[PDB]
């Protein structure tokens, strides 16, 4: 149930990652400190659409699409992610 | 670099330069060219247990599997570690991460430290070379900390003699007055003079500030040492200001950090934790050395009857001490995945086969998963690289080098904790030509390189 | 210049032998291992160092057309002796 | 494991398989087989004769350029079998005889050879060593050919304590005496023969070296069906179309074969028996110019 | 020029432009280009459609007579997207010249035999198609002429490997020759002759 | 007398290759680096498809290199990237294509030798 | 467009109407063949190998493809009936003298380098 980590994959110039540019530019810094011993995973796609990796114990793996979200829904899916609320 | 590699017969006969531009043009170095007689010498060729004397004698591929299989099974999580060397593929990297996870064990760590204050790893930018080895020729003004670029990166330091003479570079350097084949300022050996430059008395700062294209090199060298992180912070205080004074150029990424070892930043950007410093602070009863061998764990660093696994292809200091050798295949022997200092990712080709027993490393990895019984969802190396994809999808972009640029963040980050810097001057490890030709464990058995050491020794 | 491996067999000019471990020996068992008994490098090495006076001269491994191609042999390194690339043939200005 | 045994290519005729073995007995019906199989893989193999060249020229294409060596020996003489089995690893004896000469009884052929063989093979450092001996040997066997080959077993297993010991019944082939001498006669009711085919027992012989667990073990290779003789030769004569071994063989076939349930055969060796009726009519084609015998299992 | 350089003929040359152009000017319909080159041999390249009406022409003008066919065969190109290319030499004993004919096919499109002009082509479409995998269209018999009987494959295309696939042996189990992957005991040494230097200006392309 | 048929072209079925030199094979399409100890790039001109290295071993007689694959010699020539593509597409294999290598056009002066204030002054001549 | 040339079949029925006619024709010629070349297999695997030499065709969408394949194997049977074969030619479909070759990842791992 612990998570482990959190990869987010957003590619550099497509529109369908404009809302994850926006969060990560904004508000990463603050959800770092939020978490200092969670390694966050930013890596880049290409003609891909936008989408977010959780790890969990034993080297469980979900993942959700990212596009055309804006910032605050990638947001909200951070904290459901990360309080472990569907 | 790329290289070309000379085969007849199935036997590397000589190490060929291959043109590209933006990397080495159309030179290698000479331990590129040279170091091949290593491969020839101090091979593993069979997988190796130890008997009931205590020494390392030949046995089966099932027996050594089903012998670590075991000990995989009998421990869990913290007990499980794993310490990956200078020569490891993106492949082996995470076919080890995968088999870890599987175990909750997440002490993957490397032998070069990097320091994970503020953001780590979690930025790809905070731990590469940002300008890339084709924009020093476009910089005005270049700063070198705690670094020896003439032969920690051989072509960068050509590349940068290359700006110099042709578009009148200026270099400077915080370190020992190292000779680098062109002239430059010599700040200093101290730290505190990043200090002195970050606050804006040296003027240096001010000669940065005039300069249109400034870009600052930091060696991981000088992140080896327990200022690692202090030294980073300074850093990044100097390019910070540089921003805030010069203004917003472009897109010139003042940035940047110099790589010596070409495993390094793929497994950074896998998620392995830089440094042992994990290790040490709880460690393994299960040790995988996949190709470590740095020496920086040894038997007193680890529990009584620690169990150790070495995977690899050279037998050197990693492997006396192991329980368990397996035997991998070297660079020459693999098409596998490399990330260099730009971070930008190349692939090799097969040239020949591995001798003897000697196999994949990610088969090998994925192999002992089947026998404990925690497979693994790959079975070829298409799909090796789609789980590649699927952790870090710049690995498999074979040869592109852009990418987005976080300083902003990152330098936030690094103003969290407020380490104080040592007052011990920077030394680079390579201090004189002799220093260059021993590094790894194909450069420790070739001969050609002894007879590079010997003839710098004493000459004739 | 002949030498005998520690297993018993003949070490050949290009300095091989099967190791005491090696199964490949049985192929010689009931048989014989064929060994040039004349070893070139020894045999130059008899030869003695040619005197000449002249500053750069020229060898084609004697007689004429049936020897290698003519090539010139510098001597003014007065340390070691010219040698040639083809025959072997060592050439020495008369010092003292 | 000697990098010069070390296994390499895809197990073809041009291939390395790390196995040197030496196969005496190579000029007889199952080694033949055996050699063939062995040389298919690409291994060396030594051949040992003590007969005309003439006679083992058919095993020279069953092996690549330089797999297959002939050296001269007899029994009678250690150097030899020393000299033959110096630098192999896997040491096979086929040395076998149905009959007496004035030069070897039952004696020297299934206790003496056995026994020297043995004992040099242990001497020279051999890893592996396949015995063979039959089904239905023992020490109280009325015949001589069963008693001698029980205690050749015995002073075999003596001398080389991880010898792996073969009992055969019966193998039928093309150039098997078994499938031949019944239908070379152009009793029974009370007998009862279990044969087994030549490619089971020469491939069991092979999965027996490749299997490292397989050291000391003794295996039975017996067919699938159980067949009695009366039946088994009407059968015989069927598939042959025709109208329906001096003492020693007459009381062998006279008596029913034995079973073995504790001792191990070709199934945990990974093979399937293949029943008489599949191979009767290959062997037996040869002595012409459909209803299978019933079984009792 | 010099006794080391083979002369010239240009009457020879003129004539077989001359004909080029009047075969050309017959036949528009399926000609595609005419060629002399400079040791005087013609070729004509044409629609593949106009295999039977050329040939027929070639073969029964009265200016032409083209009465004996000297070869049919094929050449593989990988890289044209029509992989083969089919020659046709003709001799014409009338006026003692000689005259070539080109068209091209990919593995799927057949070719029409030419059976019924020249009864020569019977052996060579079959030898074609045994060993390009190109067929012909209203053959008498079509069949392998070269290879083995079960033979798979076309070895004389260019992506076919020198050993093949299987080698033969006789297996004494069987008691029979068996087909098995071929193994080389000495894998065939590659050689990269091609120097660097381009040695022909005038066959020097364009750089695109 | 056309089928106009949509299908992508396969020809595997017909070239006769066996199942396991098809699907596990890697052809690479490139154009070939020019030899660094040669000036000539006349070899650097068209595209190159070639297979990817199998083992090879020592014969236990003469010591020479054996293989167990056919396509070890197999090297075929194209005029563009895109026709060594649709040989590769047709003929069922797996392909990596690498991008042309081009020398980039660079400035060349011979008064710069002898330069009154730069560093590309030579020393010697 | 991608308009093409036929060879015999114009779309897909007709095609696979040849195939059938293949199909039937090899399926009455085993036993024949079976007696006739003395082979030691039986009629069933006979044509079970026939069925098996049928079904690694059965994914080509081409009609062309399909075609130049019934070609081939009409060349094939009348290669056998002709007895232009010789009974190694027809026992080459069953390998028998070949060593099988393991499929999963260990048995591949274990023997070599081969994927
Ligand atoms: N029905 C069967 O065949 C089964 C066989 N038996 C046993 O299995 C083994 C192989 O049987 P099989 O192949 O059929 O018998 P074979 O008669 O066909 O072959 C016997 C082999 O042993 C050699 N040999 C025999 N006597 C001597 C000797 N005095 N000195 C040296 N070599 C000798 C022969 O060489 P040469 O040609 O010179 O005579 C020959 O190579 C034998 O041990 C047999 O007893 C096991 C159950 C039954
Ligand atoms: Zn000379």
């Amino acid at each position: 149930l612990g998570l482990r980590e959190i990869r987010i994959h957003l590619c550099q110039r497509s529109p369908g990652s404009q809302g994850v540019r926006d969060f990560i530019e904004k508000r990463y810094v603050e959800l770092k400190k939020a978490n200092p011993d969670l390694p966050i995973l930013i890596r880049e796609c290409s003609d891909v659409q936008p989408k977010l990796w959780a790890r969990y114990a034993f080297g469980q793996e979900k993942n959700v699409s990212l596009n055309n979200f804006s910032a605050d829904q990638v947001t909200r899916t951070l904290e459901n992610v990360l309080s472990g609320k569907a | 670099s790329n290289i070309v590699v000379s085969t007849r017969t199935g036997e590397v006969m000589r190490i060929l330069p291959r043109m590209h531009e933006d990397i080495n043009e159309e030179w290698i170095s000479d331990k590129t060219r040279f170091a091949y007689d290593g491969l020839k010498r101090q091979r593993l060729t069979q997988p190796m247990i130890r008997n009931e004397k205590g020494l390392l004698t030949y046995t089966t591929w099932e027996d050594a599997l089903s012998r670590v299989a075991g000990m995989l099974q009998s421990f869990q999580g913290n007990d499980v570690a794993a310490i990956a060397g200078g020569l490891v593929d993106a492949e082996a990297l995470v076919a080890l991460k995968d088999l870890l996870n599987r175990v909750d064990s997440d002490s993957l760590c490397t032998e070069e430290v990097f320091p994970t204050a503020g953001a780590g790893t979690d930025l790809r930018s905070n731990y590469l070379l940002n300008t890339t080895i084709a924009g020093v020729e476009e910089a005005d003004v270049i700063l070198l900390v705690g670094t020896n670029p003439r032969f920690e990166a051989p072509l960068f330091n050509a590349r940068i003699r290359k700006s110099w003479l042709h578009n009148d570079l200026k270099v400077a350097l915080i370190g020992s007055p190292v000779d680098l084949t062109y002239r430059y300022d010599h700040l200093g050996d101290s730290p505190k003079i990043l200090q002195d430059i970050a606050s804006g008395n040296h003027p240096f700062s001010q000669i940065l500030k005039e300069a249109k294209k400034p870009m600052v090199v930091l060696g991981s060298s000088a992140l080896q040492r327990s200022d690692g992180t202090a030294i980073l912070a300074a850093v990044s205080n100097i390019a910070q200001n540089i921003r805030l004074s010069s203004g917003v150029t472009g897109d010139w990424k003042v940035m940047n950090i110099l790589h010596r070892i070409a495993s390094q930043v793929a497994a950074l950007d896998l998620g392995y934790k830089p440094g042992v410093e994990a290790i040490r602070k709880n460690p393994p009863k299960v040790l995988f050395l996949l190709g470590a061998d740095g020496g920086c764990i040894t038997r007193q660093d680890l529990p009584k009857d620690c169990f150790i696994i070495y995977q690899g292809h050279h037998g050197d200091v990693g492997a006396p001490m192991a329980d368990v050798i397996l035997p991998g295949a070297a660079y020459t022997e693999k098409s596998a995945t490399y990330v260099n200092t730009e971070g930008r990712a190349q692939q090799t080709k097969v040239a020949v086969t591995p001798p003897g027993l000697a196999r994949e490393d990610w088969k090998i990895i994925r192999a002992l998963s089947e026998i404990a019984g925690m497979t693994l969802p790959y079975d070829t190396l298409d799909q090796v690289r789609s789980r590649l994809e699927e952790v870090s999808p710049n690995l498999v972009r074979y040869d592109d080098v852009e990418g987005a640029n976080y300083f902003q963040q990152a330098n936030e980050l690094s103003k969290l904790v407020n380490q104080q810097l040592l007052a011990d001057p920077l030394v680079p490890p390579q201090l004189t030509i002799k220093d260059f030709y021993m590094t790894d464990s194909i450069s420790r058995a070739s001969q050609t390189m002894a007879k590079c050491v010997k003839a710098v020794t004493e000459g004739i | 210049g002949v030498r005998t491996s520690p297993t018993g067999e003949k070490v050949t000019h290009t300095g091989q032998a099967y190791d005491d471990g090696d199964y490949r020996r049985v192929r010689f068992s009931d048989r014989q291992k064929e060994v040039n008994e004349n070893f070139a490098i020894d045999l130059i090495a008899e030869q003695p160092v040619s005197e000449v006076g002249s500053r750069v001269i020229s060898c084609d491994g004697g007689g004429g057309a049936l020897g290698h191609p003519r090539v010139y042999i510098n001597l003014d390194k007065e340390t070691k002796t010219g040698t040639c690339g083809y025959c072997g043939l060592q050439f020495r200005q008369p010092h003292h | 494991l000697h990098h010069a045994l070390i296994p390499h290519g895809k197990g073809g005729r041009s291939s390395v398989s790390g196995i040197v073995a030496t196969v005496f007995g190579a000029t007889g019906f199952l080694g033949r087989y055996v050699v063939n199989h062995l040389g298919r893989m690409g291994s060396q193999v030594i051949v040992p004769y003590r007969c005309e060249p003439y006679d083992t020229m058919h095993l020279r294409p069953m092996g690549d350029l330089g797999q297959i060596i002939f050296m001269e020996w007899n029994g009678k003489d250690k150097d030899s079998i020393r000299k033959v089995v110096e630098h192999s690893n896997v040491v096979i004896n086929l040395v076998g005889r149905e009959w007496e000469t004035k030069n070897f009884d039952f004696e020297d052929v299934f206790v003496k050879i056995p026994h020297a063989i043995a004992q040099v093979s242990k001497e020279a450092g051999v890893e592996k060593l396949i015995h063979i001996s039959h089904l239905n040997a023992d020490i109280k066997s009325p015949s001589r050919y069963l008693r001698s080959k029980a205690v050749g077993e015995k002073e075999v297993r003596a001398a080389f304590p991880e010898a792996t010991i073969i009992k055969p019944s019966d193998i039928f082939g093309r150039e098997d005496r078994f499938l031949n001498y019944f239908a070379s006669m152009r009793l029974g009711k009370e007998t009862v023969k279990q044969p087994v085919y030549i490619v089971d027992v020469s491939k069991g012989i092979i999965n027996a070296i490749k299997d490292p667990d397989a050291k000391g073990k003794t295996f039975a290779f017996v067919g699938p069906n159980r067949y009695l003789l009366f039946d088994l030769v009407q059968y015989i004569f069927a598939v042959a179309y025709r109208p329906f071994t001096t003492r020693d063989k007459v009381e062998r076939v006279h008596m029913s074969d034995m079973t073995l349930p504790h001792l191990p055969g070709l199934e945990d060796l990974g093979i399937q028996a293949t029943p008489l009726e599949l191979k009767a009519i290959e062997v037996l084609r040869r002595h012409r110019t459909v209803k299978p015998a019933k079984t009792v299992n | 020029t010099r006794p080391t350089i083979r002369p010239r003929n240009d009457v020879v040359h003129k004539q077989l432009s001359a004909f080029g152009q009047y075969v050309a000017e017959i036949l528009p319909k399926y000609v595609q280009q005419v060629q002399v080159s400079c040791f005087n041999e013609l070729e004509i390249f044409i629609h593949p459609d106009g295999v039977i009406p050329v040939l027929t022409f070639l073969r029964d003008h009265t200016n032409a007579q083209f009465k004996s066919l000297a070869d049919l065969t094929a050449v593989d190109v990988p890289t044209r997207q029509n992989r083969f290319e089919i020659v046709y030499n003709l001799l014409s004993l009338r006026f003692n010249s000689r005259i070539r004919v080109k068209t091209y096919t990919d593995e799927l499109t057949p070719i029409e035999s030419s059976v019924t002009v020249y009864k020569a082509a019977n052996w060579y479409e079959r030898e074609i198609w045994d060993m390009f995998g190109v067929f012909f269209a209203n053959h008498p018999d079509l069949r392998r002429i070269l290879t083995d009987y079960g033979f798979e494959g076309h070895p004389f295309r260019k992506d076919f490997p020198l050993s093949g696939y299987v080698e033969l042996r006789y297996d004494d189990e069987v008691k029979r020759v068996v087909a098995e992957p071929v193994e080389l005991a000495q894998e065939f040494r590659k050689f990269d002759l091609n120097s660097p230097w381009e040695a022909f200006p005038a066959y020097r392309q364009p750089p695109e | 007398q056309l089928i106009a048929v949509d299908e992508k072209l396969d020809i595997t079925t017909l070239t006769g290759v066996p199942e396991e030199h098809i699907k596990t094979r890697k052809v690479r399409i490139f154009v070939p680096a020019r030899n660094n100890m040669q000036s000539g790039v006349n070899n650097t001109k068209k595209w190159k498809m070639e297979f990817d290295t199998r083992e090879r071993w020592e014969n236990p007689l003469m010591g020479w290199s054996s293989t167990a694959d056919p396509l070890s010699n197999l090297v075929l020539t194209f005029s563009t990237k895109e026709d060594a593509v649709a040989f590769a597409e047709k003929n069922g294999w797996s392909f990596d294509v690498e991008e042309r290598k081009v020398p980039k056009p660079k400035s060349k002066s011979y008064g710069a030798n002898f330069s009154w204030n730069k560093r590309t002054r030579v020393s010697t001549k | 467009g991608t308009s093409v040339k036929p060879i015999f079949s114009r779309d897909m029925n007709e095609a696979k109407r040849r195939v059938r006619e293949l199909y039937r024709a090899w399926y009455r010629e085993v036993p024949n063949t079976v007696h006739l070349f003395q082979l030691d297999i039986s009629v069933k695997q006979g044509r079970d190998k026939v069925r098996e030499m049928f079904m690694k065709n059965a994914h080509v969408t081409d009609p062309r493809v399909v075609d130049l394949l019934v070609i081939k194997g009409k060349m094939e049977l009348e290669e056998t009936i002709n007895v232009w074969k010789q009974r190694t030619h027809i026992m080459r479909f069953f390998h028998e003298t070949e060593a099988p070759r393991p499929t999963d990842f260990l048995s591949k791992f274990y023997v070599g380098h081969d994927p």
